[PDB]
């Protein structure tokens, strides 16, 4: 009934924020809208002040996000974190000009053993069409990363194409099955919703709104 | 000429499990208020359709499938070397009704019977049109104007001739439509069956036996009636406009396959394969099955097959007498039974019948 | 009212001869021909004919075999276990117009369909649950099972 | 050349604690409207293969279970010194799909053949892809391009490459599928058991029947073509060696202790053998119960006889047919060669039915 | 917390003309629990909660009068709520009010046949939410205030 695009986010480290104006730098335990927005965002090397194409592509699609959990040699293991006492010196004590602190020091977490499948599709007020997304991600613009820089891809960005009428039957036919999913669209059989703070106001920078993923337990 | 050709077939099968539904167990039907075991029409078909005298005799069957991806690369592969791939990929598409990607997983809204032979003369058609910049409104609207040029493809595909086809999109929907040119029924035992049911282990060889839970198998034997008719006047016009002898032809094949194809369900362990003990044809202006000939339940003395065949062949007298039925009529019977109304042609052997059939009832 | 896990526990040992001599019923009533039916549910109040009916229910259907129905505990969390409905759909075995057939049949017709319905689909369910809804099988029971069926199929897709 | 060769037997033996159900009784079933005594073709099939005949004529036979634990160690221990323990976990794990541990019990999803020569040569792929650098898929995907290969083991298992197998899991799934080439059917008496008498009316009144000993009809047929693809391409020769054991087999092995009621004194009741196109079987000879004359066995030969002759001439089979049968009953018309002994029959199925 | 009827109107008038079909053959409310389409369908409308089960039943049923028998139209800006059911029955001209009358009078399931009735014969024009919040109570108040506003209607118009 619709087609989807297939991705898969996975490296030994990665990072997906929440609020915070502070310097400790929190993950939570999946992709974030404003994050895979931003992730199709260098592909399509879109500038940061190209507040046109930014908003383009946040109307334009709508994403699902599946959790896989790792196993190897027949053993489960768990997704867990990390924290880093990263530090900078010589950092910017204002933002005019160039007197710098001695040192500041952030602690930022990351994910390990982390690893996602992702089903995106367009809205009916698309912009865009998918044949450039999959474009795009088969051959990116600017450096794709997960959530952080220092965060690389182990896996194509790319996994598959297809068409169904659930975000939950498009991953269906996409190895590993049973992680939970938690989709922008709402399934039937399910109930219970998850409160974040991920969509990015386009017009105001770097300031983000409250949404609402549908979960789709496993 | 008589249009219709009528295959009426007695034959006994042993122990078995022709046929059965979505928990395991015989179809059956409820017949003169007794149950009989069924088999269906489908299974029949199916039967006759995939057998070997079917393609030694008849040709290809069609290829029935909804995914279109597979068929796809069964065409490229199969036809590859007489069209370009895009040629072949746009035909799929306009007969279809759906987008041919090479994505590898593309399904039609329902299972279809795909002609092979079909599909080749569309892909001219269509490299035609587009040497010719044609559309594809236009195209549709010139294939219209002689479909017969179109159904003369279905001598590579008879058991749609027969069975009839419905599609539900591409230009199939309204280029497709055949309507089949021969009825068959789900076939019934003369006779009222109580099935038997096996029960049943299988021995681990690493573990001592022990108690066990049994598993259980309905089966049954029994007398069971086919019937199957041709109306030759359609078949001829779902072939493109064929001969009364290629229908003639064809009809002769499915009189043999009817007398002794039998399903294939269950036959590695049961293993009823049963020729069949008599077969009439009979030919008419008005199609007519002889199954009431088993609505009174037929009650065995010396087995069921004896007073089934002499059933049928009193009921045969009764309704001949009554109507008035002047048609061709010729049976074949692996007993020498009491004397059916003379006006039948006895045959002693099935191929003696099958040379009437082919001599349209004079030979 | 009577104990579910008890004649669960009693049924899984039970002597097979007892045991197959049981399964070979083709009605719930013909169980009252058999002896060891008696030995086996008198220990569970067969003595009042309160608890009767109810009982040559669950025996009947306990009669598919000695481990077809696999009697599973409700998790801590939930507050019910399996129902036979979410069951049945599970098994991945049941067509829907089985269960619909099977709400529309008549008492009696109805007991040897879900029986054969339970040794087609070897369900995994909360035993005692099961047990509850035959003590009472009623119009709404048996709308209940029909719902649980259709709505776990729509919800697993 | 025919593809099908179908083996008719007759066979006189005890119809007693032979094939019971699961209430002490022998099975049974129903054929035109009489009750015949039953033997069940997975009885059959699995009295031949255990039989002493088939250990010292056909081979070892498969080696049936659902406990992979077990199998594991029997693996471990039959192949320990040829691969080492953890390639043979790891191919027991490729083919049932399941993880082998150390665990005291590892169920298959269902009991399933297996045929430790094939498990063998599956240790040699997994080795082989081990120290060549392939991952599990690609060595599926490899497996898959040459099955034949893979067939040419079941002639350690050949009761498999006979009756098929089925795999739910594993690699089994796309490489362990087997269809069958010899079809079977259940023994069925030619005859009533019941004793054929009303006793009321009987009493006022104060052919002969057997009891301890009962004929009954065994059918089976062997497709050659499919029998040389199990068995990785044999020749026909090798088919018509396995399909003569069967003949054999067949018209001699009684499940259980018991064994033919004339064993020590004939090698065979009546053993027919016809080569054909199609297959067909001749139960229908038996439609109408056999009725006793001194006792059942030639009055069913006798049957046996008259309805071959009759769809033989109505349908016309011009194929291959030999007979032994050393009762004197009216003979068979058609061109059927009548054979002195069982082993020239053998024989004679042995050389494509010319010998 | 409270039922989208809006959300239900246009699921129904999309509904697949073969489930349609299924659950028009019910002849009263409860019917609707012995059929599969159904609970397929008010599914995603909280049939799951207890509280809205009655308040659903009554909504399909009135529109298990046909696909398009209840025409929706929106309330106009300036006021503020839009058409009554009994506006809306006395608007078209085929009503009696003796149906009515007979219609509040009427013992329980016996009243929601009548009102199905009524909708095929009417095929009305109102404000579905509005009516969807009336079957949501449907009690004395809501049925006399039904008849009031017919009667009214019927007087000016």
């Amino acid at each position: 009934m619709r087609s989807y695009l297939i991705l898969r986010l996975a490296g030994p480290m990665q990072a997906w924020g929440q609020p915070t104006f502070e310097g400790t730098r929190p993950t939570g335990r999946f992709p974030t809208r404003s994050g895979l927005l931003g992730l199709l965002g260098a592909c399509l090397g879109i500038q940061r002040d190209d507040t046109s194409s930014l908003q383009a592509l946040s109307e334009s699609v709508q994403f699902a996000v599946r959790c896989d959990e790792l196993i190897l040699d027949d053993r489960r293991v768990s997704v867990t974190g990390l924290r880093d006492y990263h530090t900078v010196l010589g950092a910017r004590e204002d933002y005019r000009g160039l007197k710098s602190h001695e040192t500041i020091q952030t602690w930022r977490e990351y994910l390990c053993d982390a690893s996602f499948t992702v089903a995106l599709w367009l809205t009916p007020h698309a912009t865009m069409v998918i044949s450039e997304l999959e474009k795009a991600v088969l051959k990116p613009r600017y450096t794709p990363y997960l959530g952080r820089r220092s965060c690389p891809l182990t896996h194509p960005l790319f996994l598959g194409t297809c068409q169904a009428s659930d975000p939950q039957k498009a991953l269906l036919n996409y190895e590993p099955v049973g992680g939970d999913i938690y989709s922008e669209e709402s399934v039937t059989g399910h109930h219970l919703k998850f409160t974040a703070r991920d969509e990015p106001m386009i017009t105001l920078p770097r300031q983000f709104a409250s949404r609402e993923w549908y979960v789709i337990k496993g | 000429m008589s249009n219709f050709i009528n295959i009426h077939v007695l034959i006994s099968h042993s122990p078995s499990c022709l046929n059965r539904d979505d928990m395991n167990m015989q179809k059956d039907a409820i017949f003169g208020g007794k149950r009989r075991v069924r088999i269906s029409s489908q299974s029949l078909k199916r039967a006759m359709r995939k057998s070997g005298y079917y393609a030694q005799n008849i040709g290809e069957s069609s290829l029935r499938t909804i995914h279109l991806a597979q068929l796809r690369d069964v065409l490229r592969q199969k036809l590859g070397e007489r069209f370009d791939q895009k040629i072949i990929d746009k035909t799929l598409a306009l007969l279809s009704g759906k987008s041919v990607d090479e994505a590898e997983k593309i399904s039609a809204d329902a299972v279809t019977p795909w002609v092979v032979g079909e599909i080749a003369w569309f892909c001219e058609q269509v490299a035609k049109a587009e040497a010719d910049n044609l559309d594809d409104k236009k195209l549709l609207k010139v294939l219209k104007e002689d479909i017969a040029a179109i159904r003369v493809n279905l001598q590579q595909g008879v058991d749609i001739a027969l069975s009839g086809r419905m599609a539900t999109s591409g230009m199939m929907t309204e280029l497709g439509k055949v309507d089949g040119a021969m009825s068959i029924a789900h076939a019934i035992t003369t006779h009222q069956v109580d099935s038997d049911i096996d029960w049943f282990t299988a021995v681990d060889d690493l573990q001592e036996q022990g108690s066990a839970h049994l598993g259980t198998q309905e089966f049954s034997s029994g007398v069971f009636y086919r019937y199957a008719n041709i109306n030759l006047a359609q078949l001829q016009e779902n072939l493109g406009g064929a001969s009364r002898e290629q229908a003639l032809e064809i009809a002769t094949h499915v009189v043999h396959m009817l007398a002794t194809e039998v399903p294939g369900a269950k036959q590695r362990t049961y293993a009823a394969f049963n020729p069949a003990d008599m077969v009439m044809v009979n030919f008419s202006d008005m199609p007519l099955s002889m199954a009431n000939a088993f609505e009174k339940a037929v009650k065995a003395k010396d087995g069921f097959l004896q007073p089934s065949i002499q059933a049928f062949n009193q009921y045969w007298d009764r309704v001949a007498n009554g109507y008035g039925l002047n048609g061709a009529a010729a049976q074949f019977s692996l007993s020498d039974v009491d004397p059916i109304t003379a006006q039948v042609k006895q045959m002693p052997t099935l191929e003696q019948l099958k040379s009437w059939v082919r001599n349209n009832g004079e030979a | 009212e009577i104990d579910a896990m008890a004649l669960y526990r009693a049924w899984q040992q039970l002597d097979n001869g007892s045991c197959a001599q049981i399964r070979r019923v083709s009605e719930p009533d013909e169980l009252r021909d058999i002896p060891a039916f008696y030995r086996l549910v008198q220990p569970f109040g067969w003595e009042n004919p309160r608890h009767q009916q109810a009982l040559l229910r669950m025996v009947f259907c306990l009669s598919a075999g000695k481990n077809v129905i696999r009697h599973q505990d409700k998790k801590s969390e939930q507050t019910t276990g399996i129902s036979l409905g979410r069951a049945l759909a599970n098994s991945g075995r049941i067509n829907e117009r089985r269960i619909f057939q099977l709400i529309r049949a008549d008492r009696t017709a109805d007991m040897v369909q879900l029986r054969r319905l339970l040794t087609h689909a070897e369900p995994v369910l909360d035993w005692p649950l099961m047990a509850r809804m035959l003590t009472w099988w009623g119009k709404r029971e048996r709308q209940q099972l029909l719902e649980d069926f259709v709505l776990t199929t729509n919800k697993n897709a």
